């Protein structure tokens, strides 16, 4: 944020609407500077978030962060299968599996 | 849901007798080319191909809409089976 | 707050809409939030609820396309949760199919 | 780090020395013992489960290497730490059904 | 990339559905999301903005010989719809007096010059015999929505200000579903629905909205 | 390779109106199976309501 | 010849090719049995001036839903050095096939805390939630999981 | 009354970055204008990126060249980065060329020069060669839009030519602030500031115009109703 308030941009109008809300929730201390309050949310793991479909904020402050997440061996490619008709079984004449 | 199902269940005494009437009528039409249909060309179920609208192939969609019109009779022991299966192949050939 | 007899609330006085569109146009323009309890006039009786509780009822009313019946089914003066909603589906089922 | 070590999949330096050559296919290292050991690289091996068991090199020509330092990364190893996935920027919220 | 075909379905003067498909991926929202904003912000209409009633001090009182309360009358008055037929016009007072066993309607408003009451049967109040009603209503051209306590306009002590329902748009609603054209399948389809008061029309409401948007595009002209 | 685009428009025609059956792992009751009109999709996965 | 354009003279796909469902990886021929053409079939060819062929297409194609880039081939015959196979087999051919797998709708993801789920949707970056300084999140995990 | 046309400022920094202000605009138009442009700025703004590669004595992506530490997988991945600006407009496709050897760390510059093409990131690392390590590529870059992945365009000039994934779009990032403002009389108006970051092939400003142009072009589609 400090990077910001020096690059020629202050607080934002949607960050205040959110902060209005965060305050009713009780996340931030009423009567405190936007930076003071964004600070308070940041310490909570929470940050202001804009739906990219609208530019409007998320009515609340969200938890955004960095998480270690793996791809498992279970991929649709190995598992999509379908049959109209095919091989059958010797004695039962029912389809194999 | 199926367009207008709650009223379908109202005609029959038991939901499974609707299913049999539908599926039967559905096949009267599949073999006959629909010519026995009791619909008018605007009531015709229509699908939308890439070119343009065309009669719905699904003979069950038909059968069900047909059922709502009232233009069909349902019940047990109303005809000899073989007098139907030709009076209809006469009136509407294969 | 108790005010001149009956108990009401600050927001049920500042804001008084004659129809639901208006209350939701207020919500559109920052004026009030959905969770703010307000005064709105819906189907005659002049009601004390939120705009959210009003939008909900329209949701039902537009979906079953029977505004009169939909008004009897919901219980409006309460947050929707698993039970009330389950109860609505059964009640819808019996009376609308 | 240990896990990559004992997993005997990553590749390390047997004694002190210096890197002679380096290559997608092999790594030769001149040792303080005058030996020219040449470790070749198991490149794009198929495992029981189909998952490419690939070794990649993590030093350059001339690199002066103490003993026990790294020379190639195994699979799921990134400079010698067990890399089973990826660190991503995660947002925690409902998203419209999906 | 075909020409996106554009389809209209209006019931009357107060409702229309506007569908536009196919559209490249994402755009059905990139479009009429803004329209949403605009069509609720910036469509000029008119609005009852203040009301004076002859023996009425403050909003929260009961008129004697009247069935409605004050607010009730102000609510009905919030619902009046009037068009200004002379582009110049930008304000008006409406005067109405009557009494005895009558129920007043928007017709009963003393007529004015290039000032058309759209919804004349709209009931205002009912009077019991011995019941007097004599009141002046101010009405302005404006856009959007303005709470009463935040324009404050008063032409005389004891005139009450009323919340200002400018927008001839009553709701906007848009729904962007997925659609496919031959091989390419990610295209947006943009259905959009627009309710108006009859003052302006859904289709009319939209074109203004569209116009406002292009115009702001040109506001990327003369740098500095 | 040989599958040309108008195969798919041809399939879309085919399944019109008819439903398929979905079963999930333990059919404990009558509703481990229900019927659905299928809408085609690229990608492998099934889409459940 | 289309159906063969990627095979060497022996019938092995060329290392470094793109093979997809239906594609022959290895041509193989096998002799026809006591169903050497029946009347219906001898006659049908009597029309086409091509008389009954005595070998058969038993080639190894690719199964449905598989495919990739031929990376390697091993050919073990017998009559060559080093090699001797189970009785009655002349030659065996193995061909390894690679695929680069991007993440896709259906694949399964998980984190070390027991949180697991299937990628259900991939939005374009313009729909992703983002922070004020313009950066878009990578993953949206629903809180009902916790 | 109605607010009138507001003041367009512009604060280009280098060929990569820009800040684009609009003051004053009626409250509720910060986003009305700032989002749809950012959406277009991420999807629809043409650009360039590599599309295919012949490496000599190579036949498929998963190979390995000797004396080069990097594998083809990593080299195709270093070439994805490469941002390459066309000067002549009606140029649709180039074919860069390269060959180095000995103990040279090939970088993006070592590519031969061509007229009407500038390597906007010349220091981009490519490959590490040692005594004996050869190299002879033929990259093929292409103007185009959006994100078009290899499994989709299959572009091969030669036969043993690896298709590559293309991030056509030149827009590295797009943020936009909306701040409170006033034209003396009225309160709660919006100061739209639009950021834009770029690779160079097109520029923060040319992006913004192209964005608006598309946005303008789209509203045209409401012309003719049925
Ligand atoms: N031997 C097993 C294992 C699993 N299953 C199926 O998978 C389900 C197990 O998933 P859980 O996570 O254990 O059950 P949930 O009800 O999904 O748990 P939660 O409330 O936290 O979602 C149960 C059952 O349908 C099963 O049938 N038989």
């Amino acid at each position: 944020f400090g990077k910001r308030k020096g690059e020629g941009f202050g607080v934002d109008k949607r960050e205040v609407e959110v902060l209005r809300r965060a305050e009713k929730l009780g996340l931030v201390t009423p009567g405190k500077t936007p930076e003071e309050q964004l600070k308070e949310l940041f310490l909570q793991g929470k940050v202001v978030l804009y739906d990219g479909r609208t530019g409007e904020p998320i009515e609340g402050p969200i938890v955004v962060g960095q998480m270690f997440i793996m791809k498992l061996y279970h991929m649709v490619e190995d598992k999509m299968h379908a049959r109209s008709t095919g091989p059958y079984s010797l004695i039962t004449q029912q389809p194999l599996g | 849901a199926e367009p207008g199902i709650d009223k379908l269940f109202g005609m029959v005494d038991s939901k499974y007798r609707l299913t049999v009437v539908v599926a039967k009528r559905a096949q009267q039409l599949l073999r006959h080319g629909f010519k026995n249909t009791v619909l008018e060309p605007e009531e015709r179920p229509k699908m939308q191909t890439l070119e343009g609208l065309f009669d719905d192939p699904n003979a069950v969609t038909w059968a069900m809409k047909e059922l709502l019109t009232g233009r069909l009779v349902f019940g047990e022991n109303l005809v000899p089976e073989d007098r139907l299966q030709k009076e209809m192949e006469r009136l509407y050939p294969v | 707050i108790k005010v001149a007899g009956r108990e009401t609330s600050v927001g049920r006085l500042k804001y008084v809409f004659a129809n639901p569109d208006e209350a939701l146009l207020a919500v559109a323009h920052g004026i009030v939030d959905l969770q703010d309890v307000v005064t709105v006039r819906y189907m005659g009786k002049r009601l004390e609820t939120s705009p959210g509780r009003i939008l909900f009822a329209r949701i039902v009313a537009e979906a079953v396309e029977d505004e009169k019946v939909a008004w009897e089914l919901i219980q409006l003066d309460v947050p929707q949760e698993k039970n009330s909603l389950k109860d609505l589906v059964y009640q819808a089922f019996l009376r609308l199919g | 780090e240990r896990v990559v070590r004992d997993s005997l999949a990553a590749l390390y330096a047997e004694e002190d020395g210096e890197v002679a050559k380096v290559d997608g296919n092999r790594i030769v290292v001149r040792y303080e013992d005058g030996r020219l050991v040449e470790y070749p690289l198991r490149r794009f091996y198929r495992s029981n489960q189909g998952t490419a068991l690939d070794q990649r090199p993590r030093v350059v020509v001339g690199q002066r290497v103490r003993k026990g330092d790294l020379l190639a990364d195994g699979p799921a190893s990134e400079n010698g730490f067990l890399a089973l996935g990826q660190n991503v920027l995660v947002a925690i919220m409902p998203f419209d059904g999906y | 990339l075909k020409a996106p075909v554009f389809t209209v379905r209006t019931q009357g003067r107060e409702y229309g559905e506007f569908v536009l498909e196919p559209l490249e991926r994402g755009f059905g929202v990139t479009l009429g999301n803004p329209l949403r904003r605009i069509l609720l912000s910036s469509i000029p209409g008119t609005a009852v903005t203040s009301v004076y009633i002859e023996d009425v001090l403050h909003e929260f009182s009961t008129i004697p010989g009247v069935k409605e309360d004050v607010v009730e009358i102000i609510l009905n008055l919030k619902e009046l719809v009037v068009r200004f037929l002379n582009p110049s016009l930008q304000t008006v007072t409406l005067l109405l007096k009557a009494e005895g066993p009558k129920e007043v309607k928007a017709r009963d408003f003393l007529p004015v010059a290039d000032v058309e009451i759209m919804n004349p049967d709209l009931h205002i109040a009912t009077l019991e015999e011995g019941g007097r009603l004599n009141m002046e209503v101010r009405v302005d051209r404006g856009v959007g929505y303005v709470p009463a306590e935040k324009h404050g306009i008063k032409d005389r002590i004891n005139a009450i200000p009323v919340d200002a329902v400018f927008s001839p748009v009553r709701r906007v609603a848009f729904q962007v579903e997925d659609t496919r054209l031959g091989q390419r399948t990610d295209l947006d389809k943009l259905t959009l629905r627009i309710w108006t008061d009859g003052s302006v029309t859904p289709l009319e409401a939209l074109n203004q909205a569209v116009e406002i948007l292009r115009e702001h595009l040109t506001y990327f002209s003369n740098p500095q | 390779r040989d599958i040309k685009d108008e195969v798919w428009d041809a399939l879309e025609e085919v399944i019109h109106g008819k439903v398929v059956l979905l079963n999930r792992a333990p059919t404990l009751h009558r509703l481990g199976i229900q019927a659905f009109q299928p809408v085609l999709v690229e990608g492998q996965s099934i889409q459940l309501h | 010849e289309a159906a063969l354009r990627d095979l060497d003279e022996e019938g092995v796909v060329r290392i470094g090719a793109e093979v997809k469902p239906g594609d022959i990886l290895v041509g193989r021929t096998s002799f026809k049995g006591e169903s050497e053409p029946t009347p219906e079939e001898r006659l049908l060819r009597s029309i086409f001036g091509e008389k009954a062929r005595d070998v058969k297409d038993t080639s190894l194609r690719v199964p449905p839903g598989e495919g990739g880039i031929v990376v390697r081939t091993v050919r073990l015959r017998r009559g060559d050095p080093g090699v001797e196979l189970k009785p009655g087999v002349r030659e065996v051919v193995r061909v390894y096939v690679a695929q680069k797998r991007k993440l896709q709708v259906g694949d399964k993801l998980a984190n070390r805390h027991g949180n697991k789920g299937v990628v259900a949707k991939i939005l374009p970056v313009e729909d992703m939630p983002h922070l004020p300084d313009g950066t878009p999140v990578d993953v949206i995990l629903n809180p009902l999981g916790v």
